[PDB]
DNA sequence: GTATTGACTTAAAGTCTAACCTATAGGATACTTACCAGGGACACGGCG
RNA sequence: AGCGAG
DNA sequence: CGCCGTGTCCCTCTCGCTGGCCTATAGGTTAGACTTTAAGTCAATAC
């Protein structure tokens, strides 16, 4: 039994924290992490238009 | 000293003085210039002790070159205030003054929370004082020794070390990908929530207040300043209604009994 | 030691500088449209070498002439300062205050431009003022970018201060770890276990 | 580190009037292993799972 | 809300000076040598001539 | 979460722009020529002398004038020297470097 | 699945729930935009089966 | 890429940004001039027949 | 203000004087904060 | 219940005095120069 | 720094 | 005026997790209590 547990791994967020010098909100389940929207996704959601 | 003497005296005569002749104003002026270029000779001839001196001042708190030009700075006031009458070595006479200029600026442009002079050395005391006290006692003397060796009340230790605590970066990878910087929570943003929990506290304590009488409304209101953010005593609503401080207090007393009753207390609860 | 003696002779007859205030006077003393005028002749009538040096010297010297901007911004007299919310001072948990590795920067060139002023104000000799010019240059220069000429500046633990500059180039830079990507609210994560019935 | 320290006092150390116990600083020995065993990098935090 | 700091003297904008090419070089023609020598204090330069 | 703060603090407060204490912009000059508009509360005496934008302070550009006085110029080297010598020797001295100088130049 | 983690982020405007349920729904998506293969199509044990 | 170079350039041309592609738009929060952000399907007008 | 009115984006050479007109102060002390009222 | 007056006590200033920080100056044997990548593109100095 | 998915 | 060699600059994927010295002077600041004043309070009363 490998330890990467799914307890561990779960996270979801809908207002948290948000950074100092900028907003965009602090990443990590540790603190109350929002998921990182690269530049690539943002590619992707450009090409579905 | 000559060149200083000649520049005063024709300040001096600069004002109702005297026309001097061609040639002696000629000459002094020279002496003048010959004293600055004196002055700015032997400056030059010390910078070599200067840099030397600031050598033993290197890799803590500040760069080299700022040292460097502290203690110019230093030695040139030493050279403003050199005697030789007391036939001493200018070397030993300007070493203080460099090391007192040196130190100076150390204390001063070398923390980014600028704690003053006498607190500085203060510190650099009870550092030195604990280093020593390390040296001999083996483990980090406890508050209580260095409380003893400084002739302070150890509570004072305490805040004379929590004076010196050096700010941190921001800006550090706190791996060894990730700065310090975007792992701190603003805790003071609005907060998205309690925004909207306020908006609805406003909203039904507007609502609520409207549902007691209207000069009851009014009194509560302008006692606490909601209307307009200013709040006022009892005699100033009475001299605005034209009615002795009492009878605004008894209508107060008789709001906040009547508020405080449960019909209007479950609207209101959940809020504090 | 040739200048001095060409200035204690021929002083006259020449006027000579040193720094960036020298720059400043050679960019005053400068006709933009002259210049450009008769580079534009080398280049169409000359060629060789010579003419590629004329023509890529004529990607500044046109730019400066094309749109109504002085060649005189590239030497400062006043170096704005970012407002301090950009660069925090954040009393974190436990007391411990967090700079923002740049009131760092900001703070020499301050100590070194007012030192500057004393140094001025005092009269010293053109040895000590000269060296603390050169400072004052290297420290907005340290401030704009750190590394680019020298060993970059160094604070605590042995590691370069992080500049005015990099803050905006590479994939942990503003223009593209800030802007194109955000991290969002109402968002989660988890692992994935396949669904058949779905 | 400590051989520097040492070499720049004895300079100014009063002949006759020194011995090796005021004259060794174990300050910059103890801060390197200190510094060494924590945040060092081959100093790794111990993995047991 | 931003401030200013007032040099005492002024300063070269390092963007426009280290970055090759040099564009203050190519605008004064001076070779980046000579320019990083007037800038930092090692060689004097000549800015008029009657 | 380390969860810092700026200090100071948030004051969420219905922002009013109708009811507002009124003002009296009260304008200042500096040295060099430039105008510096200051809007000052009316139940104050508006001061003589702000620290304009410029970075430099201004006077007021109204009449008053107060004209105030400061301590004259920190120190000086002649102050310096005249803390440890008088003037008989440093004339003694100009004489001896003047009757040098003369020598110098005709003997 | 071998701990592939993935991300789930929710569309909060009118104009996004649209988007989503219009051009990204998994179902209107079966084709690949590179050649136009389809993508959706059986693999693995359902092939076998 | 390369932003000091670019930026040094554009400050030196004084050029001017219509921001009309997809990046800008994206960095300034404005619609992507792309699919649904287009000047004749956004302002579609819309009413009961 | 609004992204509608946002229809160009200029860059180009601040001078001195656009350097002082954007400025609200000019920052004469290289001070932070106090060390015991920790106030700016 | 709603119109008042006459005491009766209370916190908030408003101010004077005292100590504890703060900006600053000074110190006279003599000491005088610190310290492991590649891969591509572009530009500068030599040589032919 | 170790570590996971591709 | 070409060809070559050397020096310098920019680039090198996405997401995610865990935790590691001393002295002397002068001047400004605050704290602490005293005295005053606007402020909160109670008791009896008349309509
Ligand atoms: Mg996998």
């Amino acid at each position: 039994k490998l330890h990467h547990l799914v307890d561990d791994k779960i996270h979801a967020r809908s207002t948290g924290p948000y950074s100092m010098i900028t907003q965009q909100p602090l990443g990590g389940k540790a603190q109350f992490g929002g998921q990182r929207f690269g530049e690539m996704e943002c590619w992707a959601m450009q090409a579905y238009g | 000293e000559a060149g200083l003497y000649a520049t005063q005296l024709m300040t001096e005569l600069s004002e109702r003085g005297e026309k001097l002749p061609a040639a002696q104003r000629r000459d002094m002026m020279w002496i003048c210039r010959d004293g600055d270029r004196a002055k700015n000779h032997l400056l030059e001839a010390n910078l070599r002790l200067v840099v030397s001196l600031a050598k033993r001042y290197t890799g803590r708190g500040m760069a080299f070159l700022d040292l460097i030009q502290e203690g110019n700075l230093g030695l040139i006031r030493a050279v403003e205030k050199f005697d030789y009458t007391k036939g001493y070595k200018f070397s030993t006479y300007a070493t203080w003054w460099i090391r007192q200029a040196i130190t100076r600026a150390m204390a001063d442009q070398a923390r980014t929370i600028r704690i003053p002079v006498h607190m500085v050395e203060v510190i650099n005391k009870l550092g030195r004082i604990q280093r020593e006290l390390l040296q001999d006692l083996g483990r980090e003397p406890t508050p209580e020794e260095l409380a003893k060796e400084m002739d302070i009340t150890p509570e004072k230790v305490l805040e004379i070390q929590q004076y010196a605590r050096e700010p941190i970066s921001l800006d550090q990878t706190i791996g060894d990908d990730s700065q310090l910087g975007d792992f701190i929570e603003d805790s003071e943003a609005v907060v998205a929530v309690d925004a909207v929990s306020f908006t609805l506290l406003q909203d039904q304590l507007q609502s609520v207040l409207d549902t007691l009488s209207e000069r009851e409304a009014g009194v509560v209101r302008l006692r606490f300043g909601l209307t307009d953010g200013q709040p006022r005593t009892l005699d100033e609503i009475g001299q605005v209604y034209g009615v002795t401080r009492e009878r605004i207090r008894q209508i107060e007393s008789k709001t906040m009994s009547k508020l405080r009753h449960p019909s209007r207390s479950q609207v209101l609860r959940d809020y504090l | 030691n040739l200048y001095r003696e060409l200035v204690d002779r021929y002083g006259e007859y020449f006027t000579g500088a040193m720094g960036a205030e020298s720059i400043q006077k050679l960019i005053e003393n400068f006709d933009i449209d002259a210049e450009a005028e008769s580079l534009r002749d080398v280049i169409r009538n000359g060629k060789g070498q010579k003419k590629l040096r004329a023509l890529k010297r004529l990607k500044v010297v046109a730019a400066f002439q094309q749109s109504g901007n002085s060649p005189m911004g590239m030497v400062l007299d006043a170096v704005p300062v970012i407002p301090p919310e950009l660069r925090p001072m954040v009393q974190l948990d436990g007391g411990r205050f967090a700079t923002s590795d740049l009131n760092d920067l900001y703070r020499r060139v301050i100590n070194r431009n007012n030192r500057l002023k004393r140094l001025i104000d005092l009269g010293a000799p053109e040895i000590i003022v000269n060296n603390e010019k050169r400072m004052l240059q290297e420290s907005v220069d340290a401030l704009f970018d750190n590394g680019r000429r020298g060993r970059p500046v160094t604070g605590p633990g042995n590691r370069p201060l992080k500049s005015l500059s990099d803050l905006l180039k590479g994939k942990q830079g503003r223009f593209r770890q800030n802007l194109l990507g955000k991290r969002v609210d109402y968002s989660g994560r988890s692992v994935i276990v396949v669904g058949p019935q779905l | 580190r400590m051989e520097r320290v040492v070499r720049e006092r004895m300079t100014t150390q009063d002949v006759e009037a020194i011995t090796p116990q005021t004259l060794i600083n174990i300050r910059p020995v103890v801060a390197a292993i200190k510094e060494f065993f924590g945040t060092s990098q081959l100093s790794q935090f111990m993995d047991q799972n | 809300r931003m401030g200013h700091i007032e040099l005492a003297a002024p300063v070269t904008h390092i963007w426009y000076f280290k970055g090759v090419p040099s564009r203050l070089g190519y605008l004064l023609d001076l070779a980046p040598k000579d320019l990083e020598k007037i800038i930092y204090f090692a060689a004097y330069v000549i800015t008029s001539v009657d | 979460v380390l969860r810092g703060s700026r200090l100071g603090a948030v004051s969420y407060e219905t922002d009013r722009n109708h009811d507002l204490a009124p003002r009296q912009i009260a304008r200042y000059r500096t040295d060099n020529g430039e105008e510096f508009e200051v809007p000052f509360a009316d139940d104050a005496e508006i001061p003589g002398t702000w620290l304009c934008r410029n970075g430099m302070e201004g006077t007021l550009i109204e009449g008053d004038l107060p004209e105030p006085k400061k301590v004259k110029p920190p120190r000086t080297h002649w102050d310096m020297l005249l803390e440890r010598r008088s003037i008989e020797e440093l004339e003694e001295l100009l004489k001896e470097r003047l009757e040098l100088i003369r020598s110098r130049r005709r003997g | 699945f071998d701990g592939d983690q993935m991300a789930v982020h929710l569309p909060l405007s009118a104009e996004a729930q649209a988007e989503a349920r219009i051009l990204m729904l998994s179902s209107n998506n079966i084709l690949s935009p590179a050649s136009g293969r389809p993508l959706a199509m059986p693999r693995l044990d359902m092939v076998t089966g | 890429q390369e932003t000091t170079r670019v930026l040094t350039d554009a400050a030196i041309n004084c050029r001017s940004d219509k921001l009309n592609g997809l990046k800008e738009n994206v960095i300034i929060g404005k619609l992507i001039p792309a699919g649904t952000g287009i000047n004749r399907y956004r302002n579609i007008a819309v009413q009961p027949t | 203000l609004d992204v509608n009115f946002f229809d160009e984006l200029r860059i180009g050479l601040a001078t001195a004087e656009d350097i002082r007109q954007w400025s609200y102060g000019e920052v004469k002390k290289p001070e932070t904060i106090n060390y015991r009222t920790l106030k700016p």
